[PDB]
């Protein structure tokens, strides 16, 4: 019998989002070639099914940087992790392939969907 | 505030 | 010109509420009289005034245990709790005084507002 | 997905 507020989840990630800008209680560097991203290692746990795994690993879960596979590409990254904190993706053209390798790695479904959706589009 |  | 994926603030809160069901990456112990709750700081932090002004602070930040007024009763906090992680509200009759007083200490003004409501109603 |  509970009632439920429609706008919750939304204000708690722009919260989340708000924390990550400002550098507050991040707890992990993950390095994509020479570029470092400081996050939250629970959103990207709650985005991720490589993060989820990393995380919940009994070593895993206590390191403060997660180096990712060198053919990641930094700026399909960021753009995953801007969408991880806002549930919106920067999908173009000529960022479209880095995307969804990207997405593919870090197990993001849904993004990989809406790539190979508008891939064959085009 | 809704009944979900 | 970013696309959008409706579900996924919400999906990120599931996930961050199975998190907490299963005491995964868990930082932080809430005691309300002789009552303990594990959570997440930056989950409390995105839902509560009270929990952002503590966790910024440059010492309280660091603290894995934070002890609540002695007034506030440990149901309405394990109510308010569910709350932040699921975005449904256990408002009932016999606990909405106790939901209004720590809703109004924790300063999450949108559950505030529908308490004053649902009193008003009756 | 939708156009926000
Ligand atoms: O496409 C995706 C997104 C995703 C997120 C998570 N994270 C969780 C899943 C569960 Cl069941 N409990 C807790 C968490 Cl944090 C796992 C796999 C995938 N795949
Ligand atoms: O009723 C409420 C809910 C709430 C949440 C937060 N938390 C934040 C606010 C900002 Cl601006 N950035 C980051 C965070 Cl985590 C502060 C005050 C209140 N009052
Ligand atoms: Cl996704
Ligand atoms: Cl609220």
């Amino acid at each position: 019998s509970c009632i439920q507020f429609t706008r919750h989840a939304s204000d708690v990630l722009l919260n989340l989002n708000r924390l990550r800008s400002r550098d507050i209680l991040t707890d992990v560097v993950i390095v994509v070639s020479r570029e470092q991203f400081r996050a939250h290692k629970t959103v990207l746990m709650a985005c991720s099914g490589l993060f989820y795994s990393i995380f919940t690993d009994q070593l895993k879960c206590n390191l403060s940087v997660i180096n990712l596979d060198p053919e990641i590409n930094p700026e399909g990254f960021c753009i995953l992790l801007d969408f991880m904190y806002t549930s919106r993706l920067n999908l173009r053209e000529g960022n479209i392939m880095a995307v969804m390798a990207t997405a593919m790695y870090l197990q993001m479904e849904h993004v990989v969907d809406t790539c190979r959706k508008f891939i064959k589009a085009s | 505030w809704v009944i979900p």
